[PDB]
């Protein structure tokens, strides 16, 4: 399409409106109520353009350019008189009820409504009547409510309700007293509320976990960095002021996880901040605790593990490639284990061998919204993978934008799209052990023991390819439902299957490759998505090493009297006891790690090690993306005592001092080159970023903004001689102001998005190829392998359906985004939010227990009496108990074990 | 048509005879808010353009300016040619009272120009500067050496990728320069300093250093001497090298003008007026009559101050040591005055794009009326007692004389340039802030240039800047001290204190810094010590991205060896205490 | 509380030698002798005070020495640029003992506003400072006052009466700051006049 905006000719898609165009040619329109992810809706009035019929046409009409197609010949003037006088007029409307809140406001400095006043002009009021007054809700622990700086764009209840589908959050009351919130007050229910701190264009939503330790925006070091707390592996800008996180701010990536977040990522990192971490190398010389040196540690460290006969090192799905790798390489490959327990090994490489050698295409985040239909076996995603729950409601939303396709309504219509799909969407088909929160979209759920999930995914594959084996025992209720989900998927042109390790089966994993091999064979374009555990759940799976079992067994059993257990806090993947015993009876222990563990009161040294906000590294999410995450800030800026390193810096050097009694520090792409030389499989993690050595026209990128305030006196009270500027070897980023972070420099990791008079989150139309796409040069993170040519067979090991044994209880995982993930988990705004410990039960089981609900009753596993009330579970089928997995005292590995003596205490 | 108004210049008759000259392909014009032609030449036609434009009927007999630009992070280069790189030259032609700047693109590789020293002999130091900054050669230069920075200085620091911020302190490289300045005398070889035939084994060689500071700053001249008689020297400079056009390529617009203050540290808001104008210039700003008139009086009352330093240190630099007291009193009652306005004495920052920063205190008047009842008594008691003593006058009289051609070909201005005969001060030949609007006079000299006739020409130019005085007082419009421009910053201060659309204007102008749209402007006014001029190139950010300052102290010195060669030290010190130069302004 | 330059030591200090060092010490703070020494713009406030009506010769003080083996105190008034610094450690190196130094306005202090790549960030990078003086610039009597801070400075210091008898080490006296000398006064201000008049 052809458009001419001032008398300039412009090149344009057809298919977007005019402001999105604007946006995406670099030109500056105001606007509030329009959203690239949400679509257009014509409420706020600020996109005024002003529409002529031909070029020959001197009167025109002011237009909304969100509501007007940027179709071909188009004339339209942005610089008008009429059109500014208008664009001016609707802020000064939105400014005669707005409060003089600024100074308190923790919008400030990036606030879309500030910088859109500035934009049009508006300085001077002449208003001078009342403002009208709301007073604010309660809206729980992580976001804060001011209704009085509303300036009623609608975004937030569109992307809450038409977006995010959460129920809690409306509109009330009419004319200039509509009001934006919950109908009470309480905390809000979505697992993807945090969104709203950055889709609010005011101050009305903030993000209290900031507020707590407010700083400005522009005060702010940033990094681009990737979220650790599950394995989907969003893109996070973290923000550091005073050598404390304070903020983690959504990086766009328009391949993985584009403008949203979820809240587990977006509000758990208040582990970074814990005053309990450890700062310095810290030696146990009996009951003494003694502290160290980098220098000495690595000499008396080496010293010890030179004198010992078989060094052992167990990895981490927390820890990065490199650190993993740096382990590996100190200890060898064959005395290499691999933190998590034999299952969990086992899930995990079924998953990456269903990914890279079963021939069906692994989505990105993204792409998971374009696909006609959803099966989710095992995994409950809301928990687990929160993100691909949200992609996965918009790929369920697309019934509705196909329906309005056919109609001839273009693709930001959005409130037509949905008028014309009414109800209708795509179909999703959710299984668990209970019920999940994709439930009120989903056209079936099916609650079910994990051996019946897996029968059912046996069952549908067997039905859709007569080759895949068929299972016996179906009833004929269960089996018309198998019926429906097999004519919904095989009249799918994008069918989406959704697994994972978090079930705890390995018959969920096959069953869910022996349906998507069963489409590839019909011919379908299906994606497999498989949801890991941890951040680098992937990475350790495709680093490989021995389990958490044989490493106790080596230390058991005196094989191995030297353990490095490297950011692994090992009850997690094994029980307490036998770790404890295992870790006690070897005579060195060495702990790596940037959180205080329980292991480490009888770990003889102790290593602080940086978590992501210090350190750099290689992350693989749960679709094998490999990506790089930068260090933030650093932590001996301030405290100068503090000796607080990479896990791959502390083990590359212990490896150099214990070979040639040297200290080596190295350098993050001499690491990464090492994993790639030595690990063909992980070769492309060093394209994930650029080494050390990229510049923007000769400069490094810029850490922290422009503007970035008090150099000269935020240390002034440690001493008044300012420090150097903390050195960046490892990465192209300066930690300092001195660098580039233009929206035209050719590189794909952006630190923080600001532009020229867009200071608010909507300077990533400015980072941006088109608006709401990809970057500009390209989304950062590259997928380590290809789609196989080749896929497997059919997995023909088909379980036995579940049997309720009578004094056994066969454990059934429920997961929570606030309180399953170790480090969130400890984040103390996450208390609040976390639910309190619990039972489930059936009400059949419950009564013959004789036990209700809120009732303490008690059960030994590994022998640890442990009690906990019992809540009553509809869903959940008799013969098991329902589990919170990774809470505290309740491992994840716990996911399908089994109970005994399960009594009231 | 506003003034700040972008324009392209093309009804200029030096746009036409150019292509009629060269043709119309041979160069591009480029729309600014810089006021002048700015016309972007080929590499290889560049001497030649030059020497056009000297051979004109009305020709340009000045070169003002010759700098360098990094253009590699500039984004807004729409109808630019394609630039890594660039070498600007302002010229200046009188006759026409007229200006046209030229530009030459240069490639990241190939960063070497044709030197312009033999069509305009200040090109030398021009080039120097443009060598030691941003790594531009210049092919033909004498001896292109670095001028602001050591020799063994590593990088170019005007480039985009030099770090402005200053390095870790060492006192090991304190000591070697501690080293190589107590070895520079035994090593001390003629030929690096582009001097020749010296050590004839008749010449001496003698350094001068930091002895004399009579409030002029540090800098050294090595003199070849034949016996008593300067045959060669050259000036020693960058040791007041503060980086303050990398300072404006790291302030916001704002933030900047403290700094705008301390470039001539003598001048003030004279400073200020040029920085200010440009950017409103930038921001399409046209501040109210009373501005202008604020504006004026407080350039006047630093003028005044300005030249009562330069006159009573020039009497103590010939040997009459008492009346740099009394002058430092009157000094003092101008301090009076602009302490109570704005609450400062060297360096107010008073000036703010779109005004200034308060409105005039009640009572400004009383302390006006009090200062120019005081000072024509004094002035004449300074005159009678040391300007007309034969002792000085036999000191000053013909000492370190130059002509008309001589003044021109150096770049000199100011009192140095009209103590020529030549009539040419920016008040009157390109108005600005309102000085249109006031009755007063430009003293010009008799045709020669001496250390006493520059000196007369400041007290006459002190005489009417009392009369300009006068007229402020006298005439002081009633208004707004801020313009009702939205760029105006910072917004007035009750408005901003309770109105929420001012209180954002506020709230961003401060802390991100105002947003001027991508432009070039210029602003050359009539300084203290000569013309000075402020060149900014915004990029569409809240931050400059070029701020070149031209300072008329930096061409004074670089006359200087042509002016006092033949002649006694005694005439040196003489001459250098008649320039009305400071270290600040040389080295910026 | 006094620091030694050959450590936090006490007071060394017969009741003779008392005397003679009182009379020393008056003797060495009521004739302090400048070095004639130009930096920047400082140097124009300070020579401000040297003028008539500020009169900084009552104090003692006037005399602005050009050799440093004549002067008794260097002023740092301006800023440390780069290749000036080994021009001011020379300098102060060619002062004879005793002398001081004050440092005079934020350049000299710390750099100032001017953190950028030819600046050194404040004169005690290399060279001790007895006196500082925030300012840009300093008003000329906040260098008297400054110059009244050396001379308490100076009428408490223990120095060698002779260079053959006695003990040799320099006792700088550990005076309390004029922060917290000044915070009761300074805290209890309340009211100030508004800037709207003269
Ligand atoms: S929402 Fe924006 S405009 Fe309103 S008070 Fe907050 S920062 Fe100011
Ligand atoms: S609360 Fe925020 S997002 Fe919602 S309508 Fe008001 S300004 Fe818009
Ligand atoms: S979905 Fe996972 S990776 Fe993304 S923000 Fe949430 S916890 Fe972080
Ligand atoms: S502190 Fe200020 S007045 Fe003093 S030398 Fe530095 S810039 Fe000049
Ligand atoms: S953005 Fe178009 S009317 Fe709101
Ligand atoms: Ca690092």
């Amino acid at each position: 399409a052809t458009i001419h905006v001032d008398g300039k000719e412009y090149e344009v898609n057809g298919a977007d409106n005019l402001l999105e165009a604007c946006l995406s040619l670099g030109l500056d329109i105001p606007y509030f109520c329009w959203h690239p992810a949400l679509g257009s809706v014509g409420a706020c009035r600020q996109c005024a353009v002003k529409q002529y019929q031909n070029a020959e046409d001197t009167r025109g009409r002011l237009v909304m350019s969100c509501m007007t197609p940027a179709s071909d010949g188009t004339f339209i003037s942005i610089d008008d008189e009429e059109a500014k006088q208008f664009r001016e007029s609707v802020v000064e409307w939105l400014m005669t009820n707005h409060p003089h809140d600024c100074p308190v406001c923790e919008e400030g400095g990036n606030c879309h409504l500030q910088d859109m006043t500035v934009m049009t002009g508006h300085s001077f009021r002449r208003y001078r009547f009342t403002k009208r007054t709301h007073r604010n809700q309660d809206l729980g622990p992580f976001i804060s409510h001011e209704m009085n700086r509303c300036i009623a764009c609608y975004r937030c209840v569109r992307y809450y309700k038409d977006y995010a589908d959460g129920t809690d959050l409306g509109v009330y009351g009419a004319h200039d007293n509509v009001y934006f919130g919950r109908p009470e007050d309480g905390t809000l229910e979505s697992e993807f509320s945090g969104n709203l701190v950055e889709i609010c264009p005011t101050g009305v939503f903030t993000d209290k976990t900031h507020s707590e330790r407010y700083n400005r925006k522009w005060d702010m070091q940033f990094a681009p960095s990737i979220c650790q707390q599950c394995s989907i592996g969003c893109n996070i800008s973290p923000g550091e002021r005073y050598g404390e996180l304070r903020r983690i701010e959504n990086r766009y990536n328009g391949t993985v996880n584009h403008y949203f977040l979820c809240d587990r990522g977006r509000f758990g990192y208040g582990y970074v901040n814990l005053k309990d971490r450890p700062r310095q190398p810290v030696q146990r010389r009996g009951d003494d605790f003694i502290t160290l040196n980098a220098e000495q540690a690595m000499q008396g460290a080496a010293d010890i593990l030179r004198q010992s006969k078989k060094v052992i090192g167990i990895g981490s799905p927390r820890a990065s490639v490199e650190s993993n790798f740096a382990l590996r390489e100190l200890v060898g490959e064959e005395n290499f284990y691999t933190g998590i327990a034999h299952g969990e090994q086992e899930r995990l490489q079924l998953a990456l061998k269903v990914l890279r050698e079963g021939g069906i295409y692994t989505p990105a985040l993204r792409e998971i919204e374009s696909y006609d239909a959803v099966l989710v076996l095992g995994e409950d995603v809301t928990q687990t993978g929160a993100r691909v729950a949200l992609a996965v409601r918009q790929a369920v939303k697309g019934k509705a934008r196909e329906m309005a396709a056919a109609q001839k309504v273009a693709d930001w219509q959005i409130a037509a799209i949905l008028n014309i799909g009414q109800r209708a969407k795509h179909p999703l088909f959710v299984t668990n052990v209970d019920d999940t929160r994709l439930d009120d979209i989903a056209a079936w759920t099916y609650r079910a023991p994990v051996e019946d999930q897996a029968r059912l995914g046996f069952a549908i594959a067997h039905a859709l390819d007569n080759s895949a084996p068929a299972v016996d025992g179906i009833e004929p209720e269960l089996q018309s439902k198998i019926d429906v989900i097999v004519q919904a998927l095989a009249g799918a042109k994008k069918p989406l299957i959704i697994s994972g390790t978090n079930a705890g089966s390995l018959e969920v994993i096959q069953a869910a490759a022996n349906v998507a091999k069963a489409l590839k064979g019909r011919g379908a374009d299906v994606g497999i998505t498989m949801i890991a555990r941890s951040v680098n759940s992937m990475g350790l799976g495709i680093m490989g090493g021995g389990s958490l079992e044989e490493a106790l067994t080596e230390l058991e059993t005196g094989r191995a009297d030297a353990v490095v257990v490297l950011e692994n806090d090992l009850h997690r993947h094994a029980s307490a006891i036998r770790v404890n015993a295992a870790l006690a009876k070897a005579p060195l222990v060495m702990v790596v790690d940037h959180q205080r563990t329980a292991i480490m009161e009888n770990a003889h040294l102790v290593l602080s090690a940086a978590s992501f906000a210090e350190s750099d590294g290689t992350v693989i999410n749960n679709e094998g993306r490999a990506q790089r995450f930068f260090q933030v800030y650093d932590p001996a800026y301030y405290d100068s005592k503090t000796v607080m390193l990479e896990s791959w810096r502390w083990l590359h050097s212990l490896h150099s001092t214990l070979l040639s009694r040297e200290v080596d520090w190295t350098q993050l792409d001499h690491v990464i080159d090492a994993v790639v030389a030595k690990i063909p499989e992980l070769a492309g993690i060093k394209d994930a970023a650029p080494d050390a050595t990229f510049r923007i026209r000769g400069q490094k990128l810029a850490r922290e903004p422009h503007r970035y305030s008090g150099r000269t006196a935020m240390r002034a009270n440690i001493s008044v001689h300012e420090p150097r500027q903390p050195q960046d070897i490892d990465t192209m980023f300066t930690f300092s102001m001195e660098g580039n972070n233009q929206p035209t420099a050719h590189r794909s990791q952006v630190p923080f998005a600001w532009a020229p008079g867009w200071n608010s989150p909507q300077a990533w139309n400015k980072f941006q190829d088109e608006v709401g796409g990809k970057l500009r040069f390209g989304d950062p993170g590259v997928r380590l392998f290809e789609t196989s040519e080749n896929g497997l067979d059919y997995f023909t090991s088909v379980p036995a359906r579940f049997q309720p044994q009578d004094g056994k209880w066969r454990i059934a995982p429920y997961y929570h985004l606030f309180g399953s993930d170790e480090l969130s988990q400890r984040a103390p705004v996450f208390q609040s939010r976390m639910p309190q410990p619990y039972i489930k039960l059936n009400p059949a089981d419950a009564a013959k227990l004789g036990v209700n609900a809120g009732t303490r009753v008690s059960f030994s596993y590994d022998g640890n009496t442990v009690t906990l009330p019992v809540e009553i579970a509809e869903g959940l089928t008799a013969g098991q108990v329902g589990l919170p997995m990774g809470m505290s005292g309740i491992a994840p590995v716990l996911a399908g074990a089994h109970l005994e003596d399960l009594k009231e205490a | 048509e506003p003034a700040w108004q972008t324009r392209d210049h093309l009804d200029d008759p030096v746009i036409g005879e150019l292509r009629n000259r060269f043709g119309p392909d041979a160069f591009t014009v480029q729309a600014t808010r810089t006021g002048v032609p700015v016309v972007w030449i080929k590499r290889e036609q560049l001497l030649e353009v030059g020497d056009f434009l000297k051979k004109l009927p009305k020709p340009y007999v000045m070169l003002f300016d010759l700098h360098g630009m990094d253009e590699r992070l500039r984004t807004h280069r729409e109808g630019l040619p394609a630039a890594d790189f660039s070498v600007f030259y302002h010229l200046i032609s009188i006759d026409r009272n007229r200006d046209i700047m030229l530009k030459v693109a240069l490639a990241e590789n190939d960063l070497h120009v044709p030197t312009f020293t033999k069509l305009f002999p200040n090109a030398n130091w021009y080039e120097r500067e443009t060598w030691d900054l941003f790594g531009i050669t210049f092919d033909g230069h004498p001896n292109l050496r670095r001028i602001m920075m050591p020799q063994t200085w590593k990088g170019h620091p005007l480039r985009k990728d030099y770090p402005a911020r200053a390095t870790e302190f060492s006192p090991f490289e304190l000591t070697k320069a501690k080293q190589d300045l107590e070895m520079e005398a035994l090593t001390f070889k003629p030929e690096e300093w582009g001097m020749k035939r010296g050590t004839n084994e008749d010449f001496m060689f003698l350094n001068l250093g930091p002895n004399h500071p009579s409030a002029h700053g540090a800098f050294r001249i090595v003199l070849q001497l034949d016996g008593e008689e300067i045959v060669d020297c050259v000036p020693d400079i960058g040791y007041h090298h503060r980086g303050a056009e990398k300072m404006g390529e790291r302030q916001s617009w704002h933030s900047y003008i403290p700094y705008t203050d301390r470039i001539e540290y003598l001048g003030g808001c004279v400073n200020e007026m040029p920085y200010v104008l440009a950017v409103e210039k930038l921001a399409g700003i046209t501040v109210p009559d009373r501005v202008n008139v604020i504006r004026v009086m407080l350039s006047e009352l630093f003028r005044i101050n300005s030249h009562l330093l330069y006159i009573s240190t020039f009497i103590q630099d010939v040997g009459a040591m008492t009346p740099v007291f009394f002058a430092f009193t009157d000094r003092q009652k101008i301090y009076d005055l602009v302490e109570a306005i704005t609450g400062f004495r060297m360096h107010p920052a008073w000036f703010r794009i779109g005004g200034v920063a308060h409105d005039l205190p009640r009572g400004w008047d009383r302390l006006l009326r009090e200062f120019l009842d005081w000072m024509p008594k004094r002035l004449a008691s300074y005159e009678k007692a040391a300007l007309q003593n034969t002792i000085l006058k036999g000191r000053s009289q013909g000492v370190a004389a130059y002509g008309a051609k001589e003044a021109l070909e150096w770049g000199t201005t100011g009192a140095g340039l009209r103590a020529t005969g030549i009539d040419f001060d920016v008040r009157k030949a390109r108005p600005y802030s309102g000085y249109e609007n006031f009755d007063f006079e430009i003293p010009v000299g008799g045709g020669v240039s001496d250390c006493y006739t520059r000196v007369m020409l400041k007290v006459e130019e002190l005489r009417q800047s009392l009369r300009i005085l006068e007229q402020c007082l006298n005439n002081m419009p009633e208004g707004p001290f801020k313009a009702d421009h939205p760029l105006t910053t910072p917004p007035p201060k009750e408005r901003t204190l309770q109105h929420i659309e001012t209180l954002i204007t506020h709230f961003l102008q401060v802390s991100w810094g105002p947003v001027m749209p991508a432009n070039e402007s210029f602003q050359m006014i009539e300084a203290t010590k000569g013309i000075n001029s402020y060149y900014l190139t915004s990029d569409g950010s809240t931050m400059s991205y070029r701020t070149r300052v031209r300072t008329p102290s930096f061409a004074h010195l670089q006359q200087i060896p042509a002016a006092i060669r033949g002649s006694l030290v005694s005439d040196l010190i003489v001459y250098l205490g008649s320039i009305d130069f400071v270290m600040s302004d040389v080295d910026r | 509380d006094y620091t030694l330059t050959r450590e936090i030591v006490t007071d060394p200090l017969n009741v003779f030698m008392g005397k003679l060092n009182d009379m020393v010490n008056w003797g060495r703070k009521n004739s302090i002798w400048p070095y004639n020494f130009g930096l920047s713009c400082c140097y124009v406030e300070m020579v401000t005070s040297f003028t008539a009506v500020h009169d900084v010769a009552r104090f003692g003080a006037e005399v602005l020495r050009a050799s440093p083996r004549q002067a008794d105190l260097m002023v740092v008034a301006g800023t440390c640029f780069t290749k000036m610094a080994p021009v001011i450690q020379r300098l102060y190196d060619q002062m004879l003992e005793p002398k001081w130094v004050i440092s005079m306005g934020a350049c000299a202090n710390s750099g100032g506003m001017y953190d950028i790549y030819s600046v050194v960030q404040g004169v005690d990078k290399f060279i001790p400072v007895d006196v500082y003086i925030p300012g840009c610039p300093p008003r000329p009597e906040a260098y008297m006052q400054a110059l009244m801070l050396l001379q308490e400075s100076i009428g408490k210091e223990r120095r060698p009466l002779s260079w053959v008898v006695g003990d040799q080490g320099v006792y700088r006296a550990n005076m309390q700051s004029e922060r917290e000398r000044k915070r009761g006064e300074r805290i209890a201000v309340t009211n100030l006049r508004t800037p709207d008049e003269i």
